[PDB]
RNA sequence: GUGGGAGAGGGUGGUGGAAUUCCCGGAGUAGCGGUGAAAUGCGCAGAUACCGGGAGGAACGCCGAUGGCGAAGGCAGCCACCUGGUCCACCCGUGACGCUGAGGCGCGAAAGCGUGGGGAGCAAACCGGAUUAGAUACCCGGGUAGUCCACGCCCUAAACGAUGCGCGCUAGGUCUCUGGGUCUCCUGGGGGCCGAAGCUAACGCGUUAAGCGCGCCGCCUGGGGAGUACGGCCGCAAGGC
C-alpha cells in the first residue's frame, strides 16, 4: 500500500539470532524480520535456516509494498549469515549490490570480560 | 632551544684561547648553560620527572669536572665558578 | 622561527565574496602573529573522502608560512574560530623524502 | 602469497611525506580505509612507517578515507 | 666541538575519526537479548533491526613487526611547543678530569587512601537468573566503589633477562632496526635465533656470556615455623621497611 520497488535491505548476523530488515531507498524502514519473527524461540534463532526462513519472510511481505530491487547490508558474522544473502538473492527480489558495514571500534569501549582476554 | 649562537657566543666567552672548543672552563659553561634551561623546563611541567633525571646527570656531570679543576688549578676554579655564578 | 605550512580547510558553498572575506582574515590574522608568508597554492573544492561538517567538499586553503613558534599554537585557535574553516592543521616544513626512485 | 605487485613498484617517483597526493597514498589504502601492510605497499621498514604517518595526517585533511564500506562479501 | 640520524623516551596545549551508551525526530512491528540448553531482563508508555540529529566518557583500529625508545616502573590517533637519553661521521678541543657506590635524595605497574572534578564502557562488593548433591563459583542480567582528570599520599610486585654496574679478551652463520663508506660489500651501535673454545648439576650459556679476567656495591649459609613475634622507623589508613 505504498509501492517502493527499488530499496535496502538490512542483515544483522549474531550467535544468537539473524535479523532482517527493509527500508525505503534512504534508511526507513519499511518491513522487518528476524528469527524470533519467524517460529523459533530461542538457540534455534540462530541456525542459518532460521536465518534463510528470516530473509524471506522480510523479502515477502517486502514484496506486497512493490518492493523488487534492493541493497544488501550486513552487519555482523554469525549462524548463517550467507544463507540470509542468498535467501534474499532467490527470494524474488532483484540483488543490487551485495555489501557489508559490520561495525568495528578504532579502540573504545572496552569489551566486557566474556570477550577480553585477546589482544 | 640552544641556538649554535647562543652556544659558541658561551663558548668564545670561556674559551681558554682561540679554537679552544673544550677546556673544563668551556664544559663547564655549556653544560651550567644547559642546566638551567632544563631547571627552567621544570619549573613548569613538573611532572617530566625524566627530563629532570638528565638535568640531575648534568648537575653531576658538572660538579665533577669542577673538582678537577680545583685539584689541577684552584684559580681557574675560583675565578670560573665566581663567573658563573654557580654554588648558592 | 621556523617554516611551517598552514593547511585550511572551509566551507565550500561560500559566494566569491564571504571567501574572499575568509581569506582576509586569514591573511591578517596571520600577520599578528609574525606569520610572514612564503607562497601558497588554492587547490579549492575537492571531495571528501568523508562528508565534513555534512558537507561532502570542502575549499582548501595551503599556506607555506614562517613564524615565531612559540606563537603557533595560536596562529591556529584565532583561525578555527572562523565558523566557516572547517579545518586546520599546521605542520612544520620537512624536505620531502622521496621513494621508489 | 600476495603476489599480485608491489604498490611502489608499479608506481613513480613520490614524496612519502606529502600529505597531499591523494591520487598517490589512495594506492597505499585496502579495498578499505585500512593501511595496506609492508607486504603490499612494497615499502621499507623506515618508508612505510612515513607513509604510516603521511595518510594518518591526509585522513584528517578529509582528503583520505578512515573506512571503506566492504562491496561484496 | 662541528655536522648528520632514528625513536610509542617525558611534559603541556590542542584536535580527528570508528564504536558504545544516552537524548530527539523519522520510519516500523513483536519481539529483542542471552546460553551447552535456558531463564533473570528489555518491549504495544511500541523495544529490536534501520536512517537523521544531538550529548558525553573512555579509548585510539589498519600501519604494527618476529619492530622502536626508556635507568626501571613504563611508552603507541594527529599537531605544535617545551625537554631527557642516544648513535654515526670528522677527529677538532680539554688531558685521566675515570669505575663503583653504605646511608641520602629521586623515580617507582596494578590495586588502594584524602579533597575536588568526571562517569560512555567495564566492573570487587552487592542484587536477581540458572547449574548442581549443594555452588556463598565457574555461565546469564544488573550493579557500587573503582577504573578516566587534578593535587597529595601509598611504594609493593613473577617491579623477571627470576642473570648489579663498568672495562678488556675469546670462531663464526644467519635474520632484523639504525648510522657511515670507495654501498653486489666493508664499517659502527641495537634486537633475535644457531652455534667454536670454554663454562654448567643438568637444562642450558655462548663477543646481547651463565666464557677468560680486574674493580666496586647488593644478597645467600638446611626445611617448617615467618616474612610471623618483639622492637624501631615510616604511613591519614590499609599497611610498608
Ligand atoms: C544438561 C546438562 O547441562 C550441563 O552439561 C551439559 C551437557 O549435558 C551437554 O549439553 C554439553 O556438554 C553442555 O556443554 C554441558 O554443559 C550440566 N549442567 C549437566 C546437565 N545434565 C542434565 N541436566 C541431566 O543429566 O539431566
Amino acid at each position: 500500500k505504498r509501492q517502493v520497488a527499488s530499496g535496502r535491505a538490512y542483515i544483522h548476523a549474531s550467535y544468537n539470532n539473524t535479523i532482517v530488515t527493509i527500508t525505503d531507498p534512504d534508511g526507513n524502514p519499511i518491513t522487518w524480520s528476524s528469527g524470533g519473527v519467524i517460529g523459533y524461540k530461542g538457540s534455534r534463532k540462530g541456525t542459518p535456516y532460521a536465518a534463510q526462513l528470516a530473509a524471506l519472510d522480510a523479502a515477502k511481505k517486502a514484496m506486497a509494498y512493490g518492493m523488487q530491487s534492493v541493497d544488501v547490508i550486513v552487519r555482523g558474522t554469525g549462524a548463517g549469515r550467507e544463507q540470509a544473502i542468498r535467501a534474499l538473492q532467490a527470494s524474488g527480489l532483484q540483488v543490487k549490490s551485495i555489501v557489508d558495514d559490520t561495525p568495528v571500534p578504532h579502540n573504545g569501549c572496552r569489551p566486557k570480560k566474556k570477550f577480553r582476554k585477546a589482544s | 632551544p640552544i641556538t649554535k649562537e647562543e652556544k659558541q657566543k658561551v663558548i668564545q666567552e670561556f674559551a681558554r684561547f682561540p679554537g679552544d672548543t673544550g677546556s673544563t672552563e668551556v664544559q663547564v659553561a655549556l653544560l651550567t648553560l644547559r642546566i638551567n634551561r632544563l631547571s627552567e623546563h621544570l619549573k613548569v611541567h613538573k611532572k617530566d620527572h625524566h627530563s629532570h633525571r638528565g638535568l640531575l646527570m648534568m648537575v653531576g656531570q658538572r660538579r665533577r669536572l669542577l673538582r678537577y679543576l680545583q685539584r689541577e688549578d684552584p684559580e681557574r676554579y675560583r675565578a670560573l665558578i665566581e663567573k658563573l655564578g654557580i654554588r648558592g | 622561527m621556523r617554516r611551517y605550512e598552514v593547511n585550511i580547510v572551509l566551507n565550500p558553498n561560500l559566494d566569491q565574496s564571504q571567501l574572499a572575506l575568509e581569506k582576509e582574515i586569514i591573511q591578517r590574522a596571520l600577520e599578528n602573529y609574525g606569520a610572514r608568508v612564503e607562497k601558497v597554492e588554492e587547490l579549492g573544492l575537492r571531495r571528501l573522502a568523508y562528508p565534513i561538517a555534512k558537507d561532502p567538499q570542502g575549499y582548501f586553503l595551503w599556506y607555506q608560512v614562517e613564524m615565531p613558534e612559540d606563537r603557533v599554537n595560536d596562529l591556529a585557535r584565532e583561525l578555527r574560530i572562523r565558523d566557516n574553516v572547517r579545518r586546520v592543521m599546521v605542520v612544520k616544513s620537512q624536505e620531502p623524502f622521496l621513494a621508489n626512485a | 602469497p600476495s603476489r599480485k605487485a608491489k604498490v611502489k613498484a608499479t608506481l613513480g617517483e613520490f614524496d612519502l611525506r606529502d600529505y597531499r597526493n591523494v591520487e598517490v597514498l589512495k594506492r597505499f589504502l585496502s579495498e578499505t580505509g585500512k593501511i595496506l601492510p609492508r607486504r603490499r605497499t612494497g615499502l621499507s621498514g623506515k618508508e612505510q612507517r612515513i607513509l604510516a604517518k603521511t595518510i594518518k595526517r591526509a585522513r584528517i585533511l578529509g582528503l583520505l578515507p578512515f573506512t571503506e564500506k566492504l562491496v561484496r562479501k
